[PDB]
């Protein structure tokens, strides 16, 4: 449709986001070979959920979705269908009827450093949990106990949000990774992202 | 219908200085599609940073590129002998249009150095061939900018010499120059004194080497 | 790792055309977007134009419309580029690059010598710069060995065979009004060191495959 998918500017790019505060890119009026997903560089993990991952280069969606953040390694399995943890339930939601992909790589020579690598973020607590693709960016107080604050961090006064610690030394499930879920919608009668074909 | 300019044009830095290269658009410019380039003489180009702020593979720790918009900037923190190229900045699309900019030229920046200058009279096997080269070598210097005058006789020789600067050493960081003067061997026996002059800053006066042929 | 594969160096003569190619082996190459890059000697890379093969509508620079041409063949899978009218401004190394929507990288090919000249191949002549009897300066002394007269380029210069590497000292080419490339190569000795040990520049071109040894003696 005389453009093709801007998708080097999610994988590839200098820096990702926290998870926390997860990028969301809009892709459309393009064309894309995933042919890349299947022969590609060590430590890819690419489970697929509602399509076959070999079938990607023949269908057509209305828009693509790119939400990409770093996680840390042992955390890459709470970025599926129904699953739970401190990411799944507080940071980055899949649903059920996922229609999507999920790709994550090692990225210790990209995101750790030889102080700490402090600047990736997660979310402790919140008093409920997210519901699919949301995207809570609020600093708070998280008041995990009985007395309140008002708004000051304390004693059971959490500020909610915390640094992950990214040394290169750590070994493999303590080190960061990369993660970027595609999600194919299919909605109304344009359907713009299509493949080779 | 982008336009890159860099800045500056020339750099003479002196070692482990503080090197910063700017690069300007005419529009602005989506900067995960921003490239720094090197190229030292006689080789292709080599890639140093791409996405704007990507290091690329095997380039050192001390270079690195940054800026958004309409203004980026690879910078150089412990400037190192090796270190002179032309550096350029590239922007190119996921689509059939890009460009470069003209170009920067960095150079080591060292004590002026007089010339040692050494003529050289055609050879006899050349001779029988129909031509004649006289050749005239300055030999470790800086800075670059050198004047050499040819004289036949006591007559001046615009026209027929051609010169060539060897790239700058990467241990004492000096230059090289050779000038070659091209008569027919029909000319070069017409006349009898053929002397070489130059001008450099880190001479007095101008230093003349002549011979005699015979 | 995807390799691009350019043809080799060529010579044409003024006024004609030239066709570089450009392969991808295996990879995507329907949906990498093809480009050549022109670096004329002593000068700056210009870009000349691109392709998406799987659209075949190709962009050119404003700089080249009537000569440039580029297509790309999905079946062998290269790029070719096409360069009408041919003069001297256009003796360059040509490049093609490619970038992929999965990467932020432009990958570069080899380079390619076009020399637009009416010259034909012809090999060096070689000729001692022998040192003069000055025998003063720091106890150091010049020689060399002019290269003249050869076409296209390149050359290489050796001394006595790899050994001798400091003090040498080897030009750049320059182009005559022969049409021809001229080249010097010299080297700093210690007087002393001169009638007891054996000098010889080793002067060689692939082009022409001609190799060829002086003695450089006073
Ligand atoms: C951006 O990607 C490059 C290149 O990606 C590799 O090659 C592609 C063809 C594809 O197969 C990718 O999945 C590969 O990972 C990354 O550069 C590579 O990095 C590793 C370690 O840094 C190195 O061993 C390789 O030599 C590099 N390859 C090249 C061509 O440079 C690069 O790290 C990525 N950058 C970001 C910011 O994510």
């Amino acid at each position: 449709i005389t453009n093709l998918c801007p998708f080097d500017e999610v994988f590839n790019a200098t820096r990702f986001a926290s998870v926390y505060a997860w990028n969301r890119k809009r892709i459309s009026n393009c064309v894309a070979d995933y042919s890349v997903l299947y022969n590609l560089a060590p430590f890819f993990t690419f489970k697929c959920y509602g399509v076959s991952p070999t079938k990607l280069n023949d269908l057509c969606f209305t828009n693509v979705y790119a939400d990409s953040f770093v996680i840390r390694g042992d955390e890459v399995r709470q970025i599926a269908p129904g699953q739970t943890g401190n990411i799944a339930d507080y940071n980055y939601k899949l649903p059920d009827d996922f229609t999507g992909c999920v790709i994550a790589w090692n990225s210790n020579k990209l995101d750790s450093k030889v102080s700490g690598n402090y600047n990736y973020l997660y979310r402790l607590f919140r008093k409920s949990n997210l519901k699919p693709f949301e995207r809570d960016i609020s600093t708070e107080i998280y008041q995990a106990g009985n007395k309140p604050c008002n708004g000051v961090a304390g004693f059971n006064c959490y500020f909610p949000l915390r640094s992950y610690s990214f040394r290169p030394t750590y070994g493999v499930g303590h080190q960061p990774y990369r993660v970027v879920v595609l999600s194919f919608e299919l909605l109304h009668a344009p359907a713009t992202v299509c493949g080779p074909k | 219908e982008i336009v890159l300019t860099q800045s500056p044009g020339t750099l003479s830095l002196s070692p482990g200085e503080r090197a910063t290269l700017s690069c300007r658009a005419s529009q602005s410019i989506n900067s995960n599609y921003l490239a720094w380039y090197q190229q030292k003489p006689g080789q292709a180009p080599r890639l140093l940073i791409y996405g704007a702020s990507s290091r690329a593979t095997g380039i050192p720790d001390r270079f690195s590129g940054s800026g958004s918009g309409t203004d980026f900037t690879l910078t150089i923190s412990r400037l190192e002998p090796e270190d002179f190229a032309v550096y350029y900045c590239q922007q190119y699309g996921v689509s059939p249009r890009w460009t470069f900019g003209q170009g920067t030229k960095v150079e080591i920046k060292r004590t002026v150095a007089a010339p040692s200058v050494f003529i050289f009279p055609p050879s006899d096997e050349q001779l029988k061939s129909g031509t004649a080269s006289v050749v005239c070598l300055l030999n470790n210097f800086y800075p670059r900018e050198a004047k050499v005058q040819w004289k036949v006789d006591n007559a001046l020789q615009s026209g027929n010499s051609q010169e060539s600067v060897t790239e700058q050493d990467s241990k004492d960081s000096t230059y090289s120059l050779s000038s070659t003067l091209t008569l027919s061997k029909a000319d070069y026996e017409k006349h009898k004194v053929y002397a070489c002059e130059v001008t450099h800053q880190g001479l007095s006066s101008p230093v003349t080497k002549s011979f005699n042929r015979g | 790792q995807v390799q691009l594969v350019q043809s080799g160096a060529e010579m044409k003569k003024p006024g004609s055309s030239v066709k570089v190619s450009c392969q991808a082996s295996g990879g995507t190459f329907s949906t990498y977007v093809i480009s050549w890059v022109r670096q004329a000697p002593g000068q700056g890379l210009e870009w000349m134009g691109g392709i998406i093969p799987i659209f075949n509508t190709p962009h050119y620079a404003q700089k080249f419309q009537g000569r440039v041409t580029i297509t790309a063949d999905e079946s062998t899978s290269t790029a070719y580029m096409e360069l009408s009218s041919l003069t001297s401004g256009d003796t360059a190394v040509y490049y093609c690059a490619r970038v992929s929507q999965w990467e932020l990288l432009v990958y570069w090919g080899q380079g390619t010598l076009v020399t637009v000249s009416s010259a034909s191949t012809k090999g060096p002549s070689v000729f001692p710069l022998a040192p003069s009897s000055k025998s003063t300066s720091g106890g150091t002394a010049a020689l060399g060995c002019l290269v003249k007269d050869y076409f296209p380029e390149p050359v290489t210069v050796s001394w006595n065979s790899g050994a001798l590497t400091s003090g040498v000292h080897t030009f750049p080419a320059v182009l005559q009004s022969s049409g021809l490339y001229s080249l010097s190569s010299v080297v700093t000795v210690p007087s002393s060191s001169l009638g007891t040990q054996t000098y010889i520049c080793n002067v060689n071109h692939k082009p022409s495959n001609t190799k060829v040894d002086k003695k450089v003696e006073p």
